[PDB]
């Protein structure tokens, strides 16, 4: 998440990601991709990452109740 | 019955023209 | 932004090298593909669905997308 | 007996055919063997020039020199910074280029694409229009303001909420002049030094002033213009420099000459009133959130391609709808036809849309804040 | 509600046949009412659009037997509060405006034979207020360039008229794209400035003909005969040189001619006005580059 402050903080890494979804959306739009990602957190994102054609869902995953832990294990 | 002929000179002219085709192609592709 | 042959004399563009393979890229394509089949996933399973529902099947039918008629997600 | 007239004449044609296509090929290679003779070309550039027949050049690659021209090459239009190209042994001037480019500048001014014009939008002619005032007519006629005499206007800024379409605005401007767009996202600028986001600044007006009818679009300003507070910080004091690079060069020495800045930002509260006064930027007019037929006219437009019957109530949508934009009636008619691929409804059916209202009116929950009014 | 409307829509349609419009004044609450209901998409829309045409038939009723205007004034009185509780903020409910008002001027255009100015101009001082204050139409646009050519055919043109297309050269020109009739309009004021015999207002609107371009592709010839609009802008009263491009339009309007007496004067007035025109490096190579023509060396003044 952006901040409008001085001698902190990151200007960079967004260029990569702004560039991700500039020469992969918008310029020649084709079908011919599928973005996956698997974030740990979702607070720390920007807003313009989540919009509606950026990543469209937001499917969480809940804790192991007890036998998917069992399973798992 | 001579239109025959003019075009058969025409295609050994052919057949020495695609072989100079071949030597301007060939020939010069050697070089 | 190539890798040209070019002569050392008369500077002329003679070839194109077949060895642009781009570093580390093309070393982050995973060409082995481990297996994990779905019953590894316990405990997620409508999380399978609207996955394959999102993503799986724009792979392979857009015409059950576009007979319809609106986008892929 | 008439057979052999066809039986030479396919056989001719048949060995004309690869005569051309073989003997053709031969005559490229013929050039590529004489382009064997063809010398590779130094990259250089001019120092400055000294006399009529010297130039104080350099070599790109290093060293420098003084040389002179081919015989034609309009050494009146070499000017000190222009590129040119070199013999390699006799290293006299061969050609001069267009300049440089810096390719930073082609990643974002090409990127723009062609689209439908401002039929797109609507609820907005006032906007259309006097923004058609302060843009268009000075290119179109600006003859009419020297009928007058006065100077035509230069820019302005959109506000709002965000997202109401003002970069949708701003490619329905791309639609409609269709020539010279140059739009930056306008904050990638600053990526860990100090003068290279001015040179780059520099760059972009060097190349506007070039080409004559050049139009400019920014957005998300407050990344780049800020506000000057007491300097005690360390990171956007390269912010107030570069707002600096953008306060003289906005104006110059010279001013800009056909180069229209269009500007749009989420809070033009923050930035700096140095930049408010007018005269770089004209006015600030607002843009709200979509009316009644603007969510109907741009959800029908969104309603184009849609298998639909005659069922679609869509005053379910926009009474249920409490203002919603372009791209939120995308999420409306894509997530309502999303619902139609809910149990494959190949046909639409409208009770999916009140659905998408469902999600997306449910889906306001997160969001606060909605305005920033300036000065 | 679509019943609702359904039931008074249906319901209310005999009662025109015979009785005077006391169900109308048993219609302003109705239509007050399901207006105020209004359902916002496509319902009471059409639904009032049917209760407005059923509204005309009382105006074929009551205003097509005395004319009296003030059972008019009462019906745009109630179209007025009928306009005034609903915002139609770009909000799409508005045919019971557009074939209701567009129906009125069907009425208009059967009354132009019949009625005196007086109760009409009435009309035209509603409508103006229902179409320049109610979200601007484009027929009615058209409707408003011979409604308001309608006040000029009241006296014929004057100063006055000549205000009243002024005041509506360029205001929709930028609302409406447009390219034949109010095109057809642009060149309507330019004998409404040759009666106030005005050469400067004259090209005022002229600087107002150069704002409408591409002329070309409206109909197949449209500007072959607005070019006569185009040759009288500066036809007695124009210059020596600033007439180039003036008279040469004179004489691509008998192009399609085969004639030879008005082809002819388009001949002899696209040769003669180099007698106009001083000295010029477009005289000397212009009078051979329209040299060549069949018929403009058979006359002895093109010899002279
Ligand atoms: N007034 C309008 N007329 C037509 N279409 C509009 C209008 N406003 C928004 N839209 C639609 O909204 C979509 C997005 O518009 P745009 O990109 O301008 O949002 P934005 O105003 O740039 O938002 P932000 O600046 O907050 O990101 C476009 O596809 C456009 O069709």
């Amino acid at each position: 998440k952006r901040f409008d402050s001085e001698k902190a903080g990151d200007r960079e890494v967004q260029r990569t990601m702004l560039e991700l979804l500039n020469q992969l959306d918008g310029f020649q739009p084709n079908t011919q991709v599928k973005v996956i990602a698997a974030t740990n957190r979702v607070d720390i994102l920007d807003p313009a990452l989540l919009r509606s054609g950026r990543l469209d869902r937001k499917i969480e995953f809940p804790m192991p109740n007890e036998e998917a832990r069992a399973r798992i294990m | 019955r001579t239109r025959l002929l003019d075009s058969e000179i025409k295609i050994m002219k052919s057949e020495v023209l695609r072989v100079t085709h071949e030597l301007q192609a060939m020939k010069d592709k050697i070089k | 932004g190539d890798l040209v042959g070019v002569n050392k004399d008369s500077y002329l563009i003679l070839e194109t090298l077949p060895t642009e393979y781009d570093s580390r890229v093309k070393a982050m394509e995973v060409d082995e593909r481990p297996t994990e089949q779905y019953s590894d996933i316990g405990g997620l399973d409508k999380q399978i669905q609207e996955l394959v529902e999102a993503i799986v099947l724009p792979m392979n039918h857009k015409e059950k997308f576009e007979n319809l008629g609106i986008q892929p997600p | 007996k008439l057979l052999e007239h066809k039986e030479i004449d396919g056989r001719l044609k048949e060995l004309r055919e690869q005569l051309k296509e073989l003997t053709k090929q031969y005559e490229k290679s013929e050039n590529d063997l004489k382009a064997l003779q063809s010398v590779g070309q130094i990259v250089g550039e001019v120092l400055k020039q000294l006399t009529e027949e010297k130039f104080i050049v350099k070599a790109t690659n290093g060293p420098r020199y003084v040389v002179g021209c081919r015989r034609q090459l309009d050494k009146s239009k070499l000017k000190p910074g222009t590129r040119v190209a070199l013999d390699m042994t006799t290293l006299t001037i061969m050609r001069y280029l267009p300049r440089e480019v810096d390719p930073l500048v082609y990643n974002m001014s090409h990127e723009d694409p062609g689209n439908v014009s401002y039929s797109e939008i609507g609820g907005l002619s006032e906007q259309i229009r006097e923004l058609r005032e302060v843009i268009e007519l000075p290119l179109t006629n600006p003859e009419l303001f020297q009928r007058v005499g006065i100077i035509p206007p230069k820019g302005c800024l959109l506000y709002g909420p965000p997202g109401t379409g003002k970069t949708l605005l701003a490619r329905a401007v791309a639609s409609q002049l269709d020539c010279n767009f140059l739009k930056v996202v306008s904050s990638s600028i600053v990526d860990k030094y100090i003068g290279e986001s001015a040179r780059l600044i520099r760059e972009m007006f060097n190349y506007a002033r070039d080409h004559q009818p050049c139009i400019i679009f920014m957005d998300e300003i407050d990344a780049i213009g800020g506000r000057r507070f007491s300097e005690g910080t360390s990171a956007d004091r390269e912010i107030q420099r570069t707002l600096m690079e953008l306060l003289n060069q906005m104006d110059g020495f010279d001013t800009l000459h056909r180069v229209k800045m269009i500007m749009a930002t989420n809070r033009p509260d923050t930035l700096d009133p140095a930049l408010l006064r007018p005269g770089r930027l004209d006015r600030k007019i607002h843009i709200d959130l979509p009316n009644e037929q603007a969510r109907l006219d741009i959800l029908k437009i969104h309603a184009g391609p849609i298998t639909k019957h005659g069922e679609i109530d869509y005053e379910a949508i926009v009474k249920l709808s409490d203002g919603f934009n372009g791209a939120d009636l995308r999420n409306v008619c894509t997530e309502a036809g999303m619902f139609a691929i809910r149990a494959d409804h190949d046909f639409v059916v409208q009770e999916d849309f009140m659905k998408a209202v469902r999600k997306v009116a449910d889906s306001k929950k997160l969001e606060s804040k909605l305005d920033y009014k300036p000065v | 509600m679509a019943d609702g409307g359904s039931e008074r829509a249906d319901g209310r349609i005999v009662k025109m046949e015979v009785d005077y419009s006391a169900t109308v004044d048993q219609r302003l609450p109705e239509c007050a009412k399901l207006a105020k209901e209004g359902r916002l998409q496509e319902v009471i829309e059409t639904l009032l659009s049917l209760e407005k045409q059923t509204r005309t038939a009382s105006d074929m009723v009551s205003t097509s037997r005395i004319l009296v205007a003030v059972v008019k004034m009462c019906y745009e009185a109630k179209e007025w509060d009928l306009l005034n509780e609903n915002i139609m903020l770009l909000s799409k409910r508005r045919s019971q405006l557009k074939q209701a008002v567009a129906k009125m001027v069907q009425q208009c255009c059967t009354y132009v034979e019949e009625i005196t100015d007086l109760p009409i101009k009435l009309r035209l001082i509603d409508t103006l207020r229902m179409v320049t204050e109610g979200k601007i139409y484009v027929e009615i646009e058209r409707a408003r360039l011979t409604k308001t050519l309608a006040t000029i055919k009241e006296q014929n043109g004057d100063v006055k008229e000549a205000a009243s297309i002024l005041q509506e050269l360029q205001v929709e020109t930028y609302g409406s794209m447009e390219k034949k009739e109010r095109v057809e309009f642009i060149l309507e004021q330019m004998r409404l400035c040759l009666a106030v015999k005005d050469y400067i207002r004259t090209q005022i609107i002229s600087k107002k003909i150069n704002t409408k371009f591409f002329q070309e592709e409206n109909t197949e010839k449209l500007k072959l005969k607005y070019y006569n609009l185009m040759i009288q802008l500066d036809q007695h009263e124009g210059s020596y040189l600033s007439i180039c491009k003036h008279y040469r339009a004179i004489y691509d309007t008998p192009c399609i001619q085969a004639e030879s007496e008005k082809w002819q004067q388009a001949l002899k007035s696209v040769v003669l006005y180099v007698i106009l025109a001083p000295f010029d490096n477009e005289q000397s190579d212009l009078v051979h580059r329209i040299s060549g023509d069949k018929k403009l060396e058979e006359i002895p003044k093109y010899k002279d």
